[PDB]
């Protein structure tokens, strides 16, 4: 039961900084290298550096040296990462990957478990919560959903039934509209019948706003 | 920095056949200890990377024995044995023996599990939404292969342009299907001027255009 | 509920050692003693039913059933006997056996002719790592934990050359700090005065 | 008597254990205990014969069945850190009459731990007797040590021209804790072996300490840079030198 549990997603206006966490469980925290990789949306992998929690070891990457801050606190088993000077193309989901290699050992080269990532985006434009709307099903012998329009930045999540229902779903990609707000629909089809019997609710979640929203989605 | 470069950035494959992903990097990768530190990682659609292979051709634990790795110098060669459904991702190789760790540009696997068409469904705009002067129309296209779809919305059979944006999922883990997401969006005063609204949809995997419709507004 | 004679005792070799045991129920009819050496199973030795002394080899077994008391006597009591001493009761046949905490015992030899010296020990395969070794010295001597986290000190074990007739006591000690030779390791330790430290 | 494998055992959180007693006496009851250094022995189960089993003092994690008279083994479902102890296979004959002895097994040595990668083998050192200890009594020491290996599953003997020897010889009894303070710390062990002045000036005589260690199989798997800990022999020499 190895979990590296990092922070919820973040706003940063241009120029300022942006502190994220990365929380160990299940493991002895001193005896493995904790490494930081990014990824920019529709783009590649990039490595930052790394820190080893027992002597506070440290490489870099050559492009982040002089505004990465790579730090970490042996007693709640937590590491840090503060990237400061934002520009706008640091925008990116930032991970941090532990290393295979046991006290010392070589394999601290690679990555055996991830985290679950941190959606930062670097921009001067205000945060918005956004609006959540029904996509009540047809008159017809089925589908339904949820729209979820004008928020920024990214990201959010879509739940059904406080996570129940979970077969026949699909969320899609958001789309940036011209406005500079960001607009996403999730999907999902159940049986014929089944709408008048069953009772379904999207649970939207939007952490820079503080945003949780319960919307009944019915006939009408 | 050393550069590493995938050779196919795009393979399809049909299911139970052989794949096969080279790299290749601008030097050796001998550290001076004597291993060779290049591995392969996966990352599927709404997930981190995971550890395949590490140091050439040592499986991690989990993986299947149909991945294996080779290579020695400057060339590299990720091999699979049976392609199936799961194996949908991209496929990234690294290097690790050098400062700074570089990877490369990824190579997306799209598995050739062949002609199916979409299931559509309309839907009006809220009565919440229509309170503050919006109207979102949405056309949902469900689990259907190949990719290549085209969505013309019609309003009192008049062919709009200009006005939407669509969305589509990855292929998918288990059916390796697609699935789009079509939105018209027009102002409250002129979705009250017209009543036929209508997506139309062409597909290779369907004879003639589907088209479904409502009417009000 | 079964009770031992409590701690660690200290017999001289070639004397006595008194072992006890009280049992709580009336009912007990068999009584059995067990022998356990360091990281083994427990041997089963004596055996007694009826009150009064059972002897055997240097082992006498003794029962008063009146006062609930059971007895281990060990005459002539070796090193080789440094073990721990299990006490064990049962009322039926096929009733629960009952055992008990257990009592240590540990058998100091008789150091006759003692010699005591601390000696430096080189490896095989590198004259840089070498070891201390504090040794051919009197029993009711007692070697220390060491105070330091780096420098690993064993306690005294007890040696036997029997085509002589020749027994030793030792203990080992050694370090990587650069800041450690022969003649601090056993500062911890109150050591005879009278101790031989030759040159390294 | 009683027969009781494997003799060590190295396991990790999660994983289910089975331990094996076997014994060629006709005996009806048979147990199972576990002993640590704080409570001393304790009753997990015990059957009264073929057929039935029961609960004794400490029964949680552990599972029983007695199939046959002979063999009654022991489950473990779940190993956990707390189950890290000794266990011993006892046998009464039970049957209504003479001779009530119970007879213990070997025992079986398990260590359970959060991840695999803390076990190390040991490294192995012969040390050669000084030149002032031969000159002051006529005698001559070797001292060996086995350093920093986990868990502490090892069996340490001493070798002289091909033939082991237990005369003039005494191991420690307990292993040191490299780390005292942590309590999954590696362990060290230190042997030694008295010889005559004249034996060991005799550039004939070769001399050799062996330690078994119980790690991991080539079944489990292993993600590190170093070779596999595995079970295995490590040892050190060394031949008379005549000065
Ligand atoms: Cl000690
Ligand atoms: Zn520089
Ligand atoms: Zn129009
Ligand atoms: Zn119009």
């Amino acid at each position: 039961q190895v979990q590296l549990v990092q922070s919820g997603a973040e706003v940063k206006k241009p120029g300022a900084s942006v502190k994220v966490s990365c929380k160990a469980s299940g493991y002895t925290f001193t005896g493995y290298v904790m490494h930081w990789v990014r990824q920019a949306p529709g783009q590649g992998l990039e490595w930052m550096g790394f820190i080893n929690p027992y002597n506070d070891d440290i490489q870099s990457n050559e492009r982040f040296r002089g505004r990465v801050t790579m730090t970490r606190d042996t007693s709640i088993s937590t590491a840090y990462m503060e990237l400061s000077r934002l520009r706008s193309d640091d925008t990116a989901v930032y991970y941090c990957a532990r290393g295979a290699g046991y006290n010392f050992d070589g394999a601290y080269r690679f990555f055996d478990f991830w985290g679950q990532g941190t959606m930062v985006t670097v921009s001067s434009a205000s945060t918005k919560g956004p609006s959540v709307f029904p996509l009540a099903p047809s008159s017809k012998s089925a589908a339904l959903g949820c729209l979820v329009k004008d928020y920024f930045p990214e990201p959010v999540t879509v739940s059904w039934n406080s996570g129940a229902l979970t077969s026949g779903v699909h969320t899609f990609p958001a789309v940036l509209q011209s406005s500079g707000l960001y607009s996403l629909s999730s999907v999902v089809t159940v049986p014929s019948s089944s709408l008048g019997t069953q009772t379904y609710i999207c649970n939207v979640n939007h952490k820079p706003s503080n945003t949780k929203v319960d919307k009944k989605v019915e006939p009408k | 920095d050393i550069v590493m470069t995938q050779s196919p950035l795009s393979l399809p494959v049909t299911p139970g056949e052989p794949a096969s992903i080279s790299c290749r990097s601008s030097q050796r990768l001998v550290h001076s200890n004597g291993n060779t530190y290049l591995h392969w990682y996966l990352q599927k659609p709404g997930q981190s990377p995971r550890l395949l292979i590490y140091r050439v051709s040592n499986r991690f634990p989990g993986v299947p024995d149909r991945f294996s790795g080779s290579g020695s110098g400057t060339d590299f060669t990720l091999k699979i044995s049976r392609v199936e459904a799961e194996d949908v991702g991209v496929y990234y190789c690294s290097q690790s023996t050098h400062v700074p760790y570089t990877f490369g540009q990824g190579t997306k696997l799209e598995i050739k599990r062949t002609v199916a068409a979409p299931s559509v469904f309309i839907f009006p705009p809220s009565d919440e939404q229509l309170k503050s002067g919006t109207a979102s129309v949405v056309c949902l296209l469900n689990n259907f292969y190949p990719r290549e779809a085209k969505v013309q919305w019609k309003v009192d059979n008049a062919l709009q342009s200009g006005n939407s944006q669509e969305s589509v999922t990855e292929q998918d883990s288990k059916d390796s299907t697609y699935s789009l997401s079509s939105t018209l969006t027009l102002s409250k005063a002129d979705y009250e001027k017209h009543k036929v609204y209508a997506c139309e949809v062409t597909h290779q995997g369907l004879s003639s255009p589907v088209t479904k419709s409502f009417n009000r507004g | 509920e079964v009770e031992q004679n409590s701690g660690p005792l200290s017999v001289p070799e070639g004397a006595i050692a008194s072992l006890n045991c009280t049992y709580s129920d009336r009912g007990s009819q068999s009584f059995f003693w067990y022998r356990q050496y360091s990281g083994k199973s427990p041997e089963l030795i004596m055996s007694i039913y009826s009150n009064g002394d059972k002897e055997d080899g240097r082992f006498t077994a003794q029962l008063n059933k009146a006062s609930q008391y059971v007895s281990l006597l060990i005459r002539d009591s070796q090193p080789s006997d440094s073990a721990t001493y299990l006490c064990a009761v049962t009322t039926d046949s096929w009733g629960k056996l009952q055992f008990g905490a257990g009592t240590q015992v540990v058998v100091t030899p008789d150091i006759q002719n003692p010699d005591p010296a601390v000696y430096q020990l080189r490896d095989s395969k590198s004259s840089d790592k070498s070891v201390c070794l504090f040794t051919d010295f009197d029993s009711q001597t007692n070697v220390s934990q060491s105070k330091d986290s780096d420098v690993y000190i064993t306690d005294k074990c007890v040696l036997d050359m029997r085509s002589m007739d020749f027994k030793s006591n030792s203990a080992v000690a050694w370090s990587n700090k650069s800041d450690f030779a022969c003649a601090n390791a056993f500062n911890n330790s109150i050591i005879p005065e009278d101790t031989f430290f030759p040159s390294p | 008597g009683v027969t009781q494998t494997p003799k060590f055992q190295v396991l990790k959180t999660g994983q289910s254990m089975t331990l094996q007693c076997a014994q060629d006496m006709n005996h009806e009851y048979m147990s199972w205990y576990r002993q640590d250094p704080g409570m001393g022995l304790r009753l997990i189960h015990y059957s009264v014969g073929a057929g039935i089993t029961d609960q004794g003092e400490v029964p949680n994690g552990y599972n029983v069945s007695r199939s046959t008279t002979e063999d009654f083994p022991l489950r473990l479902l779940s190993a956990a850190p707390s189950q890290t102890s000794v266990y011993f296979c006892a046998s009464r004959p039970g049957l209504a009459g003479g001779r009530p002895e119970q007879y213990f097994g070997p025992g079986t040595r398990l260590t359970v731990t959060e991840d695999l990668n803390k076990v190390f083998p040991p490294e192995v050192a012969v040390f050669e007797p000084s030149e002032a200890e031969i000159s002051h009594t006529q005698k001559a020491t070797l001292v060996c040590l086995a350093t920093g290996f986990y868990p502490d599953h090892v069996e340490l003997s001493w070798w002289v021209n091909g033939k082991e020897v237990h005369s003039g010889v005494c191991t420690d009894p307990q292993p040191l804790k490299e780390q005292p303070a942590l309590n999954d710390s590696r362990y060290a062990l230190s042997s030694r072996l008295r010889v005559s002045a004249t034996f060991w000036q005799d550039p004939r005589n070769h001399f050799r300490c062996q330690v078994q260690f119980y790690g991991l199989s080539e079944n489990d798997e292993w993600t590190q840079d170093r070779a596999k800990p595995v079970t295995q022999i490590v040892s050190a020499e060394a031949w008379g030198r005549a000065d």
